[PDB]
RNA sequence: UUUGGUUGAUUCCGUCAACGGACGAGAUCCAAGCUGCCCAGUAGGUGCCGGGAUUGUCCACACAGGACAGCAUCCUUCUUUAGGCCCCUUCUCUGCGGGAUUCCUUGCUUUUCGCGCAAGGUGAGAUUUUGGGCAACAGCAGGUCUGUGAUGCUCCUCAAUGUUCUGGGCGACACGCGCACUACAAUGUCAGUGAGAACAAGAGUCGACGCUCCCGCUUGAUCAAAAGAGCGGGGAAACCACGGAAUCACGUAGACCCACUUGGGACCGAGUAUUGCAAUUAUUGGUCGCGCAACGAGGAAUGUCUCGUAGGCGCAGCUCAUCAAACUGUGCCGAUUACGUCCCUG
């Protein structure tokens, strides 16, 4: 558990994009990877009624919003670490780095 | 010296059943901790024995059985483990045996009844907005 | 001293207000939105809230 | 090894059959060890025919807005009725439940059609058989300090000896007289 | 009912026009060949043209057919 | 013969035994000793607000503490906070719904006082009770008695 | 109805005069045949067991059935 | 409130 | 199982209310004004009476033990909690009120609030619901 | 773009003064039920090695005590909120994928053919697989000027229909109507013991150097509930959490026994604690009384529903400083009847 790496984000294809060149880039130091990590996926549910003023059949609104969020351990030395982590990221795709 | 060991699974509703079966000295079975003869429902430990007496015990002869249920009431684990039980016993047969002795048990099994081996596919359905349930709707006035 | 008085306390109903159009009523207030029902409908594409069941 | 299932573990099912052979394919005799199922016996039209004769009376029993789903409670319910069957009889429980199944259906009917009789087939003498059974049953229980795990074995007795004093037989009796003269 | 539609009937009778060969009466082996020359987005749909791919080379099989002019 | 023994299989723990007879037997043990201290208190109080009438059996008080040895036994390290959700029902509230009520944590202090008394249990540091070794000798010494009887 | 709440001697004498002879014994029947409460005719009935004058066949909490011993 |  | 002792009376008479000779103990005194369920439980515990007893040998020297300790409950330990009139707006005393005795305090708090004319009172006195409904 | 068969289908086959095309249906999308790769110090298991507890030649077998497993086998079982190590990925987590196609038999099918139906088989699943979401062209003087810094004409505009403050009202009862909740009891009410779900939620982006939100363990306690207080955890697959929900079960040798009764809880009296700047027209929760309020299954009339469904039972979210008999979701027990027709309403 030297170093955690978490990312999550709002597009799936964007989060693998991410994961899987960012074990390449650890695959060309050779590293210790621990394997990512798929933590359950949440979504967010809001319903409301469609009409603006209350009229009609009460008919209903259900809106979504999926998260995605991935795991991934290194263990290797800090000023290491950062030159792997120093990648380019893509846009909505958040990345944080903490080590416990 | 050596270990014989198989783990199977079964599930009714959500319940999950796993149970793991190993040669031992003597036959035991046990339920969450609790072995069985102790289940208090007599009809669910009717339907629980009904596993090993559809066989016969002679095939149970030194084996020692372990299930933990997580989920789904009473009767759903009941049901589950009834049937992590079954495939338990047909899955130790399959190694450790030949093939002839094996599928001598499976037809027993599926003659009286599929669920044994079969799970059941059947699941809650989700209510949907302008109804009390699945099905029934809201009162009209007029 | 006496010009707002109550408001000044903000506590109630009467102290929330919509973030977008500042109206009081109907206001969603799940995972500190505090937008009103209409205008979230209008704008809920872009919150990133998609409609798929 | 296995021996032959018994339900229970008191009663067997060996040694049983329908006298009448109209509803011979119609009444399940397969062993079992307890009235509990949980299968899906009503996705086709004709499969809920197959459900253990024992089984049906328990479905029957758990009815009204109270007792909706409790099955638990009708095979207790049940079970209990079985030895106060078979101390009044002094023969097999399930040969009594059989018998009283057979005889206790109208065997011809009237339907607006001014009405004009007709005849009854096979599956809802079965079924009608065993809902007038619970019917009378329960509502004679009710406000009566008779409890219902002995007020059901001494219909269900009565029935099977074909006498008069059982709501199964009395309405089948005012059925049959009203579908004579109505033709 | 299981009516298949006119895209799934026309698209059929395209692959038989084409590629005859390599067809026999399997389904399973049908349908890898279907997979292999067609680009539609669903599944469901190739399960459908193979099949009733299927029945039009039984039907070959015992006479002519008047849209497959082999 | 139904205390006869199978073949190995010596002894017993209370898991095994039947759970009612072992708490009856439990409870009578405690009535019969007399060392256990019942408070002013298990007269008048009802198990839980949600509760409707005081407990009907004389013996409830050893009933229950026995009851708590139980759940502690099975369950290292649980609290009042635990064992309140073990002891639960449902509360008429009139032309209501019905709610379910947990049981009042006031008397379930008193339950583990006195056995903390009878130097039956011990409370874990930074966490709920635990039972201790004598704890764990009476409850089994009590499920074989039960299965040779 | 004016069930009696405690046993008298008429009944009392009766619960081991008559009762014995019955087929069929159960606290509902019992209390009719000797006008008693039915909480009454349950602990008479189980005051005939413990004798052994009358066996138990079907045991529960809510329901019990007895029948003659021999 | 009462009704009635 | 006791035979009946021929002594068994009905409509035991107890602080000027008829009490039925059959039913428990605990469920005859409810049918006295003031004291209810879950107090006659209480009762009985604290005069030594059983509750399994069915008022069919209730001696005289039982009623007069069980009427002293309604009497005066607090002089049997009940709590002050465990009461009907806590703190008596008028006098300022703590005591249990029973048997013919209640209603008259109704009426006096009744009358009570008719004087002083608060909301609560002119809407007893029209007949309507004094609480929010 | 009709007629003849078929289909939920203007879905298909055939015929044809029509031929070629566009929408809608179908497909696509989401969620379930079966499986493949990848996965672990936030999910889980398997051996041993320690430590802790109980342990029988017979004999005895509940106060009345019964029916249902283990015994040719290598050695009795449980726990580790006194725990060290070794092996793993069936169960859980999920991003892309496989898997169902009337596939295979039998019989029916416009004179053949064609389009297809019914029963069975393979199967996790066998007929839009099961639920949803989306949904054309024409309209209605349907609703909304009480959502907006959407808006035209037209009203008020400084002792105002602008704005703010104080106090009331929106809740007032002879009554009538729609929709819910609780019951009318024994298939029950009350009191104990047992095993046991999922969906979820939780604190600053203005105020006290620290916090605000959600919870756990103790103490309060030499004496009710309701609470003050200490000590900590969680940014949430790590805390609450081994998520001890309610129906449910109990050979509990429990209490009651057919009565407006221990059924039902309306109405009313008295004492307390909390939220709030403020509780009277009772905010709310808890305690003891009142139960002599109807109500014993409901006329004419009338609503919803075809498989994990109806009905029954609870939980979470939302509204929310404090209040859910409401709505939006979630799981738990779990049936009777039909597999039809055009009689009524369309
Ligand atoms: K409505
Ligand atoms: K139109
Ligand atoms: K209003
Ligand atoms: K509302
Ligand atoms: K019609
Ligand atoms: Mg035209
Ligand atoms: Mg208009
Ligand atoms: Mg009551
Ligand atoms: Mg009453
Ligand atoms: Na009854
Ligand atoms: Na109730
Ligand atoms: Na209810
Ligand atoms: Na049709
Ligand atoms: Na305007």
């Amino acid at each position: 558990q030297r170093v955690l790496v978490k990312m999550t984000s709002r597009n799936a294809k964007a989060v693998e994009r991410v994961v899987a060149e960012l074990l390449e880039h650890a695959r060309t130091e050779k590293v210790e990877v621990r394997g990512p990590v798929r933590l359950p996926t949440r979504r967010l549910r809001i319903t409301t009624r469609k009409t603006p003023c209350g009229n009609g059949t009460n008919t209903w609104d259900t809106f979504e919003m999926k998260i995605y969020k991935r795991l991934v351990d290194l263990r290797a030395s800090t000023e290491l670490v950062k030159k792997i982590t120093s990648f380019q990221i893509e846009a909505g795709v958040d990345v944080s780095i903490t080590i416990p | 010296h050596t270990l014989k060991q198989v783990q199977t699974f079964g599930k009714k509703k959500t319940a999950i059943a796993v149970a793991t079966v190993t040669k031992a000295p003597q036959c035991n079975i046990r339920i969450n901790g609790v072995p069985i003869s102790q289940i208090l429902p007599e009809t669910l430990r009717a339907k629980i024995m009904e596993a090993v007496k559809v066989v016969g015990a002679r095939y149970f002869s030194r084996l020692r059985v372990d299930v933990r249920v997580r989920g789904s009431g009473q009767v759903a684990q009941a049901y589950a483990v009834r049937q992590a039980i079954a495939k338990g016993i047909i899955a130790y047969y399959q190694k450790y045996h030949n093939e002839i002795e094996k599928a001598a048990l499976k037809d027993k099994y599926l003659e009286y009844d599929k669920f044994l081996l079969i799970a059941d596919p059947r699941r809650c359905e989700p209510k949907k907005w302008g109804r009390h349930s699945a099905r029934t709707r809201f009162t009209k006035s007029y | 001293h006496q010009w707002r008085s109550r408001q000044k306390i903000g506590m109630g109903k009467g102290s929330r207000h919509c973030v977008i159009c500042s109206n009081q009523k109907a206001l969603i207030r799940k995972y500190e939105l505090n937008v009103c029902r209409q205008c979230f409908r209008e704008n809920a594409e872009n919150i990133g809230f998609v409609k798929l069941r | 090894s296995a021996k032959a299932p018994k339900l229970f573990n008191k009663w067997s099912y060996e040694n049983l059959q329908t006298t009448e052979i109209a509803l011979n394919d119609y009444i399940t005799r397969t062993p079992t060890y307890v009235p509990h199922s949980a299968g899906r016996w009503q996705k086709k039209r004709f499969r809920k025919a197959r459900i253990p004769i024992v089984e049906r009376l328990t479905n029957g029993l758990m009815f009204k807005g109270r007792g909706n789903g409790k099955k638990l409670q009708a095979v207790r319910l049940v079970r209990h009725t079985l030895e106060i069957i078979h101390l009044l009889t002094d023969q097999n429980p399930i040969q009594v439940v059989i018998d009283a199944v057979s005889k206790g259906a109208p065997r011809e009917d009237s339907t607006r059609v001014r009405r004009q009789a007709v005849d009854v087939s096979p599956m809802r003498r079965v079924n009608e058989a065993i809902y007038l059974m619970c019917k009378g049953a329960r509502e004679a229980a009710f406000r009566n300090l008779k409890t219902l795990p002995e007020c059901l074995a001494d219909e269900i007795v009565n029935a099977s000896k074909g006498s008069s004093n059982s709501y199964a037989i009395k309405k089948k009796d005012e059925v049959e007289r009203v579908a004579k003269a109505n033709r | 009912g299981k009516i298949r539609t006119k895209t799934v009937k026309r698209a059929s009778k395209q692959i038989v026009e084409k590629y005859f060969s390599k067809l026999n009466k399997d389904f399973y082996q049908n349908k890898r060949i279907v997979m292999d020359v067609t680009i539609a987005r669903s599944k469901k749909l190739k399960n459908k043209i193979a099949g009733y791919a299927t029945h039009i080379m039984k039907r070959l099989a015992r006479g002519p057919v008047r849209g497959i002019s082999l | 013969s139904k205390i006869r023994r199978i073949g190995k299989k010596k002894g017993a723990t209370l898991r095994d035994v039947h759970p009612w007879r072992w708490v009856k037997i439990c409870s009578q043990h405690f009535k019969q000793e007399g060392k256990m201290m019942v408070p002013n208190c298990a007269e008048i109080v009802k198990t839980s607000h949600g509760r409707e009438r005081a407990p009907q059996n004389p013996d409830w008080y050893y009933i229950r503490c026995a009851a708590v040895l139980r759940a502690v036994y099975l369950r290292p390290g649980v609290g009042y906070g635990g064992l309140s959700k073990r002891f639960s029902s449902k509360k008429n509230r009139g032309s209501r719904p019905e709610i379910t009520t947990r049981a009042s944590k006031g008397l379930l202090h008193w339950c583990c006082k006195s056995l903390t008394k009878l130097e039956l249990l011990e409370k874990c540091k930074g966490a709920g009770h635990r039972v201790t070794k004598l704890g764990r000798k009476v409850a089994d010494t009590i499920a074989f008695k039960i299965a040779l009887r | 109805l004016q069930n009696a709440v405690m046993f008298d001697k008429e009944t009392m004498d009766k619960l081991m005069k008559e009762v014995p002879k019955y087929k069929v014994i159960t606290p509902s029947i019992i209390s009719d045949r000797l006008k008693i409460s039915v909480a009454l005719a349950g602990k008479g009935l189980q005051h005939l067991c413990r004798q052994g004058l009358i066996r138990l066949v079907s045991c529960s909490s809510k329901f019990r059935v007895y029948t003659r011993a021999a | 409130h009462t009704c009635t | 199982l006791t035979l009946q002792s021929e002594s068994f009376q009905h409509i035991v008479r107890l602080l000027n209310t008829n009490v039925e000779g059959k039913r428990k103990v605990p469920f005859a005194l409810r049918m006295v004004k003031g004291i209810g369920i879950r107090f006659a439980y209480m009762v009985c515990k604290k005069a030594g009476v059983d509750v399994e007893r069915r008022a069919g040998t209730l001696s005289p020297e039982e009623l007069e033990k069980i009427s002293e300790v309604i009497a005066d409950p607090a002089k049997f330990k009940i709590p002050e909690w465990f009461l009907n009139r806590q703190r008596d707006p008028k006098t300022g005393k703590t005591e249990h009120l029973t048997s013919s005795m209640v209603d008259t305090r109704l009426r006096e708090d009744l009358e009570r609030l008719r004087k002083i004319r608060a909301h609560r009172g002119v809407r007893h006195a029209y007949g309507l619901r004094v609480r929010g409904q």
